[PDB]
């Protein structure tokens, strides 16, 4: 996922009038997927 | 026995107008399941998913 | 149509009818019992809605308040109503009043819509006609008669007066309107091509055209005194007035009061005065824009096998003079078989006009007997003999006009076309034989253009 | 040729209303009466065959005023589609005969109901879902009737005017889903109380729940908005647009439900945090609450 996300970072800054609408519908599902595996990469708990 | 029931909340994707906004069900979306031009739908209040 | 359209609705005749009145009569037409009859006679709710628009502004409103109240997705329906706003003569667009092209309705219509919605006086419950509180203590069933009588005379009139003997001036009133047409060779009038449909569907719509047939003539007579009048009947019944219209009254009142209990829609007593009390066919009028009754078990029947249409027989005594003044059929030795040889007695009445519509009409509708037993289609084949037999009047041509033949050059015969075009005077052209028809009526004009071109 | 019909529930509190004439106010319940008199005229306006129904709602029952219970209207319908011993003031409706017969029913009717307040029982409120339940034993009577040839298009308006009381609030979704059926349409128009329950009627059958301001502007709210036509309601576009939203959280606890889970097997959505029963007399097995308690 570091590597997927930088792709449409680097492509979307072409053309500012069309980013503005694609940043503002995928953002709010894909956090919760984010934050999933965000706290298991400093966990240090079996429990 | 069952655990776990989504309760899901009525959005209008919208403020004002729904032609000033992207609608609902488009394409960038992520309710690419049945995609069309709607005007509301649900969401899932642990994953935000429209 | 030859002259029926504008009597099926009713929110057309009068807008169309009131375009071409006297400025001082519209006048006096804007009061409070013209209000609840420019709106109930319409159907979309896009022009009753704006009725309302205009009573509770009371500064003018520009025309963007009215481009933005459609949103997006309604201005399809706003051009549908915007011939109509031209059709009630009520509204005006000013210059500026507050922005740009302000839309404003006429202050002597605003007043009086207010009595009749929302406030209220004293003028409106003293003057009669309009309202004359009086209750009805009458055999309802007695009177039912008479009404049916107003319109069998009129029967009478249209056959050739077969055994009446009135002095109604009926034969010419309904001329005007293309109903009864005079006979050439005899003097009792007959009736049109359009009067044949009017005794089919038996509705209150026409009778409300013979009351404003006299008001067309806009010399001494006003419109304000009609409307006021016309309400009574509108109301059903338990709608009359005693005595009051007796002390309130004129000569004007008195003539529009006799042609209108002729008509059918009201019943007055004995010497033209005292109480009088509408009939039961006003009921309808109000009601919707047509209707139907007066049979409770239908025992006539058609054939839909053969050809000649074998017509119902035995109902009453409507059906016996209806059907001889439609094309005059046969009759045999029982109980009036009428319509057992239709092959040239229909033709000696389609020489006179092209009733084709009206006998399909009396052939489908009338009385509803094959559609509701059965379930075909009422006609056979015999919807292509009754076309033949309109085309054979189309045969030849009774016309007079003029023919210029003998020219030199083929442009220039094209230049005398457009004369004859123009002015409205040319029949037929043949630019291969250098023919063209001219009308006598305008030959004093078409000889001067060819001499001076 | 058409007929329709406006059912219009009026929450007459007396002690509301009694309320708010202290606070310098000049639409108090004296005024009340008056939208129903703009209204119901303005609905016979546009077809003189339409019918007229107003229901209201007191802090004991729900007390009709158009037509009445007592002997008058009660027993005999002084409906226009009756004209057999009714046409003294039947006949001309064209103006202000019977639309001011229809009025005076509702002042003849509250007479009753007005005297019959004397607030001794300390305060129990009104009861506003019992109002929707008599709207729609009202609209299926006149249906069945009236079902041949003609269809009667109505719809149904509330005006909410207090809050409720010690009501079960399911009371108040039953007349929801039994008015669905029929293909109705049900409003709301409240004036200071907010409710979410009112609210829910009006996302389920389409209706639109509108937000009075002040209280002298009530007649332009009622005309354009609420219109029993029904017909230019798509493209209309008057009230602004719904910013907050309530639904429903739990039946017999004290959370916002999200989640959770219901006690049993019942319905009595409750929440996750429970390992056995609660309020009933049921059981539930030990192999999912050791797994939901630790994450
Ligand atoms: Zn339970």
């Amino acid at each position: 996922f570091q590597v997927t996300k930088l792709c449409p970072f680097q492509e979307k800054i072409r053309r500012q009038y069309l980013s503005t609408n694609l940043v503002s519908h995928i953002e709010e599902m894909l956090q919760t997927a984010y934050n999933k595996l965000h706290t298991w990469q400093s966990r240090r708990l079996m429990k | 026995s069952l655990i776990r029931m989504g309760f899901p909340q009525h959005t209008i994707a919208s403020l004002s107008d729904q032609d000033a906004k992207p609608s609902f069900s488009m394409a960038h979306l992520d309710g690419n399941t049945e995609p069309g031009l709607t005007l509301g739908g649900y969401f899932c209040p642990q994953c935000r998913a429209k | 149509s030859r002259g029926l359209n504008r009597v099926h609705l009713q929110c057309r005749n009068l807008q169309e009818f009131l375009g071409g009145l006297s400025p001082g009569v519209l006048d006096r037409l804007y009061g409070h019992p013209a209000t609840c009859l420019a709106v109930f006679r319409e159907l979309p709710s896009l022009a009753k809605n704006w009725v309302m628009r205009m009573l509770f502004l009371e500064q003018p409103l520009p025309q963007a308040a009215v481009a933005l109240w459609v949103k997006k997705e309604f201005s399809k329906a706003q051009e549908e109503s915007t011939g109509l706003l031209s059709g009630l003569r009520i509204w005006h667009t000013q210059l500026l009043p507050g922005g740009l092209q302000g839309l404003i309705l006429n202050p002597i219509f605003r007043q009086n819509l207010r009595i009749a919605l929302l406030g209220g006086g004293k003028a409106w419950s003293d003057d009669t006609s309009q309202l004359g509180p009086d209750k009805h203590a009458r055999d309802v069933p007695s009177l039912d008669k008479y009404a049916e009588e107003r319109w069998e005379v009129v029967l009478h009139f249209m056959v050739g007066s077969p055994s009446a003997a009135v002095s109604q001036d009926l034969a010419q009133l309904l001329s005007q309107a293309g109903l009864m047409k005079s006979t050439e060779p005899g003097e009792p009038p007959c009736i049109t091509s359009a009067g044949f449909q009017f005794l089919l569907l038996d509705t209150p719509a026409q009778l409300w055209y013979f009351m404003l047939q006299y008001l067309q003539t806009a010399q001494s007579r006003g419109m304000d005194l009609v409307e006021i009048l016309s309400f009574l009947f509108q109301l059903s019944f338990s709608t009359l007035g005693k005595d009051y219209s007796v002390e309130g009254m004129s000569d004007s009142l008195l003539n529009f009061l006799q042609h209108l209990r002729e008509f059918g829609l009201v019943f007055q007593r004995k010497r033209k005065s005292r109480r009088y009390y509408p009939t039961r066919l006003a009921i309808n009028l109000s009601s919707g824009v047509s209707g139907a009754g007066g049979t409770v078990h239908q025992p006539g029947f058609i054939v839909v096998e053969t050809n000649y249409r074998l017509y119902a027989y035995t109902e009453s005594e409507l059906q016996i003079a209806l059907i001889a003044l439609f094309s005059e059929m046969l009759y045999r030795f029982p109980n009036m078989v009428v319509a057992q040889v239709t092959r040239e007695s229909v033709q000696q009445a389609i020489a006179s006009g092209i009733t084709a519509q009206q006998i399909i009409h009396f052939l489908r509708t009338r009385a509803h007997p094959v559609m509701l037993k059965q379930t075909p289609v009422l006609p056979p084949t015999i919807t292509d003999q009754i076309r033949l037999w309109e085309l054979e009047r189309d045969r030849l041509r009774f016309t007079e006009g003029v023919l210029y033949n003998q020219f030199l050059s083929q442009v220039d015969f094209e230049l005398l076309l457009a004369h004859a075009r123009e002015l409205g005077v040319l029949v037929f052209e043949n630019s291969a034989k250098r023919l063209m028809v001219v009308t006598p009526a305008g030959h004093s004009d078409v000889k001067r253009f060819w001499k001076r071109q | 040729d058409e007929l329709n019909l406006l059912v219009i529930v009026v929450d007459a509190n007396p002690i509301w209303w009694g309320k708010q004439a202290l606070k310098e106010s000049q639409f108090t319940l004296s005024k009340c009466i008056d939208a129903v008199m703009v209204l119901g005229n303005s609905h016979l306006f546009m077809n003189r065959s339409n019918k007229l129904a107003v229901i209201a709602s007191h802090i004991q029952e729900s007390r009709f005023l158009y037509p009445g219970k007592n002997g008058r209207l009660g027993d005999f319908f002084g409906d226009p589609g009756n004209p057999p011993e009714f046409n003294p003031s039947g006949s001309k409706d064209g103006k202000y005969e019977l639309l001011t017969s229809a009025n005076e029913v509702i002042v003849e009717e509250i007479k009753d109901l007005m005297t019959k307040s004397d607030i001794k029982g300390q305060h129990t409120e009104t009861l506003l879902a019992g109002s929707l339940a008599k709207a729609l034993c009202y609209i299926h009577r006149m249906n069945k009737e009236v079902k041949d040839n003609q269809e009667m298009k109505s719809r149904i308006l509330v005006i909410k005017a207090a809050e409720d009381s010690a009501l079960q609030y399911m009371n108040f979704m039953n007349v929801i889903f039994a008015a669905q059926k029929q293909n109705i349409l049900i409003d709301a128009c409240v004036l200071d109380s907010d409710s979410g329950l009112l609210q829910q009627a009006c996302d389920i059958t389409g209706g639109l729940y509108l937000k009075v301001p002040q209280m002298p502007s009530l007649l332009q709210y009622l005309l354009w908005v609420f219109l029993p036509d029904q017909d230019q309601r798509s493209q209309l576009i008057l009230p602004p647009p719904v910013h907050v939203d309530y639904r429903a959280a739990c039946f017999c606890h004290r959370n916002l439900i999200e989640i959770g889970y219901v006690c049993s097997v019942c319905l009595s959505i409750f929440c996750n945090f429970s390992p056995i029963c609660t309020t009933c007399e049921t059981a539930f097995k030990i192999s999912l609450p050791p797994v939901l308690k630790a994450k």
